[PDB]
C-alpha cells in the first residue's frame, strides 16, 4: 500500500 | 491517552491505534524543506550505512516519548519541543527521506 517515503511523511511530517 | 499534542498526533497518524510506539519525532517544517536535506551534509548512519544526511540548520521538532506507566490501549506520551538538526536516511528516485535516523 504505502511506500517507505509515504510512511516517513505520515509518521514524521507536520507542516 | 491524554489530550496533549503527542497523544493526539500519534493517534491520528495511525501510530498508536493498534499499539503504543515507544518514541516518535514530528518535524514542523514544510515537506519540501525536509526533502531538501537529502542533498545536504552526508554522514554515516547509526547502522554504518552512508546514505544519511544532516540538515545544515536546526528545525522545529517535537519529541514524543512514552511515559513509564503507558500501556496499550491507553498510551501516554511526554511531549518535548526543541530546535535541532535532523538526520535522515534517503533512498530512491527522487532521492527522498525514508527513515528518521536522529536529531542533534
Amino acid at each position: 500500500k504505502e511506500t517507505a517515503a509515504a510512511k516517513f511523511e505520515r509518521q514524521h511530517v507536520d507542516s | 491517552s491524554s489530550s496533549n499534542y503527542c497523544n493526539q498526533m500519534m493517534k491520528s497518524r495511525n501510530l498508536t491505534k493498534d499499539r503504543c510506539k515507544p518514541v516518535n519525532t514530528f518535524v514542523h517544517e514544510s515537506l519540501a524543506d525536509v526533502q531538501a536535506v537529502c542533498s545536504q551534509k552526508n554522514v554515516a548512519c547509526k547502522n554504518g550505512q552512508t546514505n544519511c544526511y544532516q540538515s545544515y540548520s536546526t528545525m522545529s521538532i517535537t519529541d514524543c516519548r512514552e511515559t513509564g506507566s503507558s500501556k496499550y490501549p491507553n498510551c501516554a506520551y511526554k511531549t518535548t519541543q526543541a530546535n535541532k538538526h535532523i538526520i535522515v536516511a534517503c533512498e530512491g528516485n527522487p532521492y527522498v527521506p525514508v527513515h528518521f535516523d536522529a536529531s542533534v
